[PDB]
């Protein structure tokens, strides 16, 4: 009865922290979950484990003899609420496939037996810049059967999302890979949970929450704690708090509609993000026509 | 025909016993045999199925058609030298880097590498 | 004593050797640290013998013939060459089978080709294929041939392995060409190493496509258990009390079929970890089948090795294992009121080849007896990972022992019980000091379970308390 | 043959900038590519301008150019047309031409000793973009410590 | 035994059926079949013969002796990383790099890779 | 603390007696050195012990069966000032690499504890007249942090300055191995002095100095002594302690980007070293034309 | 009754200069020659072309398709007296084996049939610094049935004859290799004549000639011709017939006998090209004691 799930989504937008701050609300939910940080970059698993830098998968088989003779215990490390966290890396960025690390990382894990324990959520954390390679592998294999993404104001986070639902609906007829929903990320736009909600009726699946920002946040972070841990009377510790009920209670698994770049479009211009261009306008500049 | 199919993601070498020239292009093989070298598409304009094929035999390897569909996959991803796309046009002989989806097996020993990963990088 | 007099002690030992010959022996010795885990960083081991130093290690041949292939039954033993390598391991070994020999079984019979010098320059590929037809002749109730390499074998380049190739293809018989050259390994270890190779290339796999064995989700295998004295047997029962349902032992009391039914069981016993983790990797790699290590020596391990296996399989198992700990608790408890008296606070010193001189610590334990010090021939530093954590703090660690450095370690720390084989048993008989067999159980047992703590009780009792060991000095000196 | 990153005052433009740099030197043995120097997207951040430059030394290179944030470039934008071409005697116009000059005339082409990520944390955290953090309270609940 | 040569300044793969556990210690081999691996002493203490040794049966790897003197010249030479060195001495598993002077032959298949240069460069 | 440096330079040109110059006015100031000379002939260490053909770890090891046998008491002799002085040897000719006594050496060392005890430098003496991968070893490996290559006016040895520094960015990605600056040794050319600078700004390092030929250098060796013990006084031993204090608080390590053939002969055309020829009489007999 | 000889010398002595001095000198004298120029630089080869840089078999190999592909017209040039001159060339100085190109060059050659055609010589110029890899590759192989040794006066030319002595040596049993001379190079020496002969009495050979110094030589050069074709009517070109004339007609093929350093000390100390030390002088300084 183990969930897979993974949550993709482009850097920049805090993915790690609102990642962790819901791994940490399932925990302290009676829930034994395992985060697998598929970031090339260390980012994610440092909230929980309160440690900077955790050494990656990719380090310690560099470290010594590959992959064969890397013990399981050297590679996660339990953290905050009994979770168990392991960061996989990236290799050199001149070389190889950027997400080379994830799959490694899931080959090994895979093969240790760190799945075949008790545990109820494993969550993976990919970025949504790219949908390809070591990216992609999740999708393309049946290792995430829940997919969540998290999105933002900006149109590059749209357009992430896009890409990431194309990459849920290829593989739609062979695993069992579903887009649950998506979770947005306040970027302070008068107008974001709207466009959230929009673009998820567009793609025929649900907005799960939306997260406002806070202060609180950065004052967690920057003590290298979780909001739950550092506050669990702040209100958004049961804002993370309503999120992971409304996931672990979530059912809604469906094939998305990935739109086009045009009805992308649409919806910036509709919801004021961007304006509106008259055609009268273009090919000719100010002060000479 | 022997195809030993070798990768970092395997724990070892593979040894694996096969048909020559069967309409299966060495993914069935692989997927028969359980070697997992990433396809993602049906119709042969990607180059995730990219493998190096060495053949062992030297003095046994065959003549085959580099098609054009291949030969241009193959470009784009950068794995065909001009020296080598010369070679297969004018003496028939297979490049090193192939698509395992497109390449038909051979009555010789062959060893495929793949790195996990699709053929651009 | 302290690690201070044990040091002192080692190097006055050390003092005696060459240079070279005491620059390399001085890793191999070490006083015991419980809190270290890492062994390299104290005790060195696997490596080559000093030459003239008069080890107590084998060879390959030894490791393979005497130790894996041997305690198979219904396969006839090939020695390839000589007459000598295949003449003194001849049942010298005490494991235990059920066969009519001769006719089924052939444990206890030498089957070589007794190479002449017409062979060492003219090769032995024709001899061979001879051979096997005569055998096929005169032994036609056999199941397999094993063809065991002694040292000429490689240095003159015989090809066996073609000559098992088609053989095998004529008469439809397993044939298993065994590299077990003496030179080819500093001790019986890679011998294990080699026979466990044979094994998973030419028999283990002739059943991966049949299906018609039935499977029960409480089918076990016992591995690296080959029932000296019977050992096998005694925990067999202690395993089907249980509800389990052992399919193969290997290869004490063992056939080709029970190898080839392995790959169809739950879960893999191993009981010597040194001979047989070779295969059990390669059954957990291919097959899937998970393995775990129990020790049977002395009823706290064995309830254990009980406890975790049950814990391996669901509640009717567990409490089957209860049931079974109940039953035999008194038994022991008995045993353990009669003789801990007796051997209470006695101390022991052992040298045995690679798993025992760590498993039966636990049973001296419940005797109230304590090891000051053990050693291996040819285990490796998996083997020390898990001994460092077995013996008490300053207690005296080896590793291939001489017999000076044993002799002066002996005299010096001044043991009330030595365990050890057969080569050093009259050395410490002749200087007053009790010798128990630890290979062959001196001719007695079995050791394992809770039917053979008694023997084991018993057997210690008998030979520290003898009368014979205050004899020794003439009354008139 | 030349290359010119785009950085900002944001880290993950540097962290950028860093990898492509640490990709440089890794096919400079193979062929002749080097890094010309950074250039700059101000984000109206206080301490943009110099950040880069502590960069471009840092990496043995010249930010040959800083951008300025103009509502100029984004009117022009909306009119699919270059900020050059819309208005020519805009002081944009006047910084663009610069920029073009000095790229015509770079002769300054070095291999881009890459940063470390621990030094490229310590510039950011003593120019105020992110706070220095110190045995601050870590692992433990906020009214509790 | 078949034992797949390669190299560049051999125009092809040259495949080999050899008899496992001969004196001859793969050496022997090459010069039997014409392979020239370069051989510049009499008891093993250079690096001359260094070659790259791939089990392509993987599967049926087998295990052995690692002697103190293969090891001192491959650490010599630099080509035996202390994992490799620890997998030997603990698992008995050969190393990736070997001597072809001191190299006996297995029952498996060998894919032996040679520069055509001295074991250090 | 330490800094593991080395010092490649072609041979014949006075290396030696220079780098064990340097050592010894490092020495002078306190600093803990030590020598590992990688010649193939043992002359890396004769002016700092004092002695003729100091014993190499290769006939030792030879002598004493294998390296594993060895003691360091054999191999590492104490000099003048407490610079602890190695010389790795070399093998036969005919014998296989011939840089197989640089790698037995470093690893000898590093096993023994030689380079943890409290040393500040470590100076390689490598022999750069054939830039191959056996004497790379300092190079390919990270052994070698900082290098400074010996040169003069020849144009051999810049050549073999220029092999050297197109090795060291082949390994660049690797590990952290920097040129620390060229240093150069007087044949009383004129424009010797004024050559080397237009190579260190070409290849982006400094001369870190210009050695000046002396006769009292040529007069210490036959003393088996260096000229900063023989004549503390001498001009030339206050020119070593300042290359030595440059050497100290050297903090310029960039990558050696490496000039062409072509350039290499523009320079040294100029600077009257070799004169310039142009369409002049070629293939034709001097008397006929 | 092709003769293949070697042409082995350290760098620096002007081993190319007299390589081809004596190939031309053999092309007038009614003989069919060929030049492989084994030194990784492509100094070799140069005066005969009278083309800088001759492209080499490296080059070439690298250019296209590695040797399978490599055409033996574009890898040997015709040049002055009718011969046949091909550059063998060297790799990337930090990676591989320097003498790699001399192998790749010899076995391309052998395949495409360069020695089937009827020639009387074939003349290898390699280098002598170390005897090693690919260097020692014609002397490990049959491929240099002779051996001259370009020798000078300084320590390190007698050190490198030495070496390639041991080398001749080594492979004395297996082939037909010997060394049938020493040629020395003028440096200006008085006694530099003297001394190579008796080096070559203690290596137990012969002088082949001695080759004096001369402006012609630097005026040729400089024209990037051979002295023979720049002015056969002066002395050095009867001078290098001479010697031509001698390596034609020489028979003294002999298996040497390398000396000790101590021995090769003792002809320095002798002929005044090094100074007698007195053992009272070493280890006291002056202006102490
Ligand atoms: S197989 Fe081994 S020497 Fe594990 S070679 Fe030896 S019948 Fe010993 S300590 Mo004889 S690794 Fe068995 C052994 Fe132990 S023959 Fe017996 S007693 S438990
Ligand atoms: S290591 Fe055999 S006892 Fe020996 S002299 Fe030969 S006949 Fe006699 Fe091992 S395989 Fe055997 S036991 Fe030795 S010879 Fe080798
Ligand atoms: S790499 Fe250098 S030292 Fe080694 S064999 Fe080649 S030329 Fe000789
Ligand atoms: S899988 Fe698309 S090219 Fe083979
Ligand atoms: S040839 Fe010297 S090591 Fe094998």
């Amino acid at each position: 009865a183990m969930r897979q799930c993974a949550i993709y989504g482009k850097g920049g937008i805090g993915k790690s922290t609102t990642t962790q701050n819901l791994v940490a609300a399932l925990a302290e939910m009676g829930k034994k979950v395992m985060i697998v940080g598929c970031d090339p970059k260390a980012d994610s698993t440092r909230l929980i484990l309160h440690s900077k830098a955790q050494n990656t998968i990719m380090e310690m088989a560099a470290e010594a003899g590959t992959v064969e003779d890397l013990e399981l215990e050297d590679v996660l490390k339990a953290g905050y609420g009994g979770v168990k966290c392991v960061e996989s890396g990236g290799p050199e960025p001149g070389v190889g496939c950027a997400g080379r690390g994830v799959i490694t990382a899931i080959n090994f894990l895979e093969e240790e037996g760190a799945y075949e324990d008790d545990l109820d959520f494993v969550f993976y954390d990919v970025l949504g810049d790219v949908v390809c390679g070591g990216f992609a592998m999740p999708i393309r294999e049946n290792k995430a059967q829940e997919i969540y993404i998290v999105c933002s104001g900006e149109m590059m986070a749209m357009y992430a999302a896009n890409n990431i639902s194309k990459g849920i609906v290829k593989y739609a007829n062979s695993g069992s890979v579903r887009l649950g929903g998506l979770i947005c990320n306040s970027r302070n736009t008068d107008r974001e949970d709207e466009l959230i909600i929009a673009l998820a009726n567009k793609l025929g699946t649900q907005m799960i929450h939306f997260v406002p920002r806070d202060n609180v946040v950065q004052r967690a972070e920057i003590r290298r704690m979780t909001v739950i841990e550092y506050d669990p009377k702040a209100k958004q510790a049961d804002e993370y708090r309503a999120l992971a009920r409304k996931v672990v209670d979530n059912k809604l698994l469906v094939i998305p509609n990935p739109i086009t770049m045009d009805e992308l479009e649409e919806l910036l211009m509709e919801f004021g993000i961007m304006e509106v261009e008259d055609e009268s306008i273009v090919g000719k500049t100010a002060e000479e026509v | 025909a022997t195809i030993y199919f070798s990768s970092p993601l395997m724990p070892h070498n593979k040894k694996v016993q096969a048909v020559a020239g069967k309409r299966s292009t060495l993914l069935g093989v692989a997927q028969e045999n359980g070697v997992k070298i990433p396809f993602e598409c049906q119709d042969g304009n990607c180059g995730s199925c990219l493998v190096k094929i060495t053949h062992l035999d030297g003095e046994r390897i065959k003549g085959m058609l580099l098609t054009d569909k291949e030969r241009n996959v193959l470009k784009s991803v950068g794995k065909l030298p001009k020296s080598e796309e010369e070679r297969a046009a004018v003496r028939d002989l297979p490049p090193t880097y192939r698509l395992a989806c497109q390449t038909i097996v051979t009555d010789e020993d062959l060893l495929v590498e793949f790195t996990g990963e699709p053929g651009g990088a | 004593m302290s690690r201070e007099e044990v040091e002192s002690l080692i190097q006055e030992v050390l003092e005696v050797y060459p240079e070279k010959a005491r620059k390399d022996r001085n890793k191999h010795l070490a006083v015991n640290d419980p809190a270290v885990t890492q062994s390299k960083k104290c005790i060195i081991s696997n490596k080559k013998s000093q030459p003239g130093l008069m080890t107590i290690r084998g060879c390959a041949y030894a490791g393979s013939k005497g130790v894996v292939w041997g305690p198979i039954k219904d396969m006839i033993h090939i020695s390839h060459g000589p007459v000598g390598c295949g003449q003194y391991s001849r049942a010298g070994r005490r494991n235990y089978y059920i066969g009519t020999t001769g006719v089924n079984a052939f444990v206890t019979m030498n089957f070589t080709s007794d190479f002449q010098e017409k062979d060492i320059v003219f090769g032995g590929d024709k001899k061979l294929a001879k051979l096997i037809d005569e055998v096929e002749t005169l032994f036609p109730l056999n199941k397999g041939i094993s063809v065991q390499s002694e040292c000429p074998i490689g240095l003159i380049g015989d090809d066996i392995e073609s000559v098992s190739k088609v053989k095998g293809a004529e008469l439809s018989k397993t044939i298993v060409p065994v590299r077990c050259e003496g030179f080819r390994g500093v001790s019986q270890s890679l011998g294990h190493h080699i026979a466990n190779d044979a094994v998973r290339d030419w028999v283990l796999g002739k059943r991966d496509e049949d299906t018609t064995f039935a499977s029960t989700p409480y089918d076990v295998a016992i591995i690296g258990d080959y029932n000296i004295g019977g050992d096998a047997w005694s925990s067999r029962i202690l395993l089907e009390e249980m509800g389990l349902r052992c399919v193969a032992q290997w290869s004490g009391d063992g056939s080709i079929s029970e190898i080839e039914l392995t790959p169809k069981v739950k879960l893999n016993l191993v009981h010597c970890y040194r001979s047989m983790n070779y295969i059990s990797r390669h059954m957990e790699e291919k097959y899937g089948i998970p393995w775990m290590e129990y020790n049977f020596f002395g009823p706290t391990k064995t309830i254990e090795s009980l406890r975790a296996i049950a814990a391996k399989f669901d509640e009717s198992i567990q409490k089957k294992c209860e049931e079974v700990i109940a039953k035999y608790k008194p038994e022991w408890e008995a045993v353990v009121a009669k003789y801990r008296p007796r051997l209470e606070g006695k101390r022991v010193m052992l040298y045995i080849g690679g798993l025992r001189p760590r498993h039966v610590i636990g049973a001296y334990e419940d005797l109230g007896m304590e090891v000051v010090g053990t050693g291996y021939e040819f285990a490796h530093n998996d083997d020390y990972d898990r001994t460092m954590k077995e013996m008490g703090d300053s207690t005296l660690l080896y590793d291939d022992v001489t017999g000076y450095e044993f002799e002066e370690f002996v005299k010096r720390i001044k043991p009330d019980l030595i365990g050890s084989g057969i080569k050093e048993k009259f050395i410490f008989q002749k200087m007053g000091i009790p010798f128990r067999e630890m290979h062959s159980w001196d001719y007695s047992g079995p050791y394992h379970g809770f039917d053979g703590f008694a023997i084991f009780a018993r057997d210690m009792d008998m030979t520290l308390n003898n009368p014979c060991w205050k004899k020794l000095q003439a009354p008139w000196e």
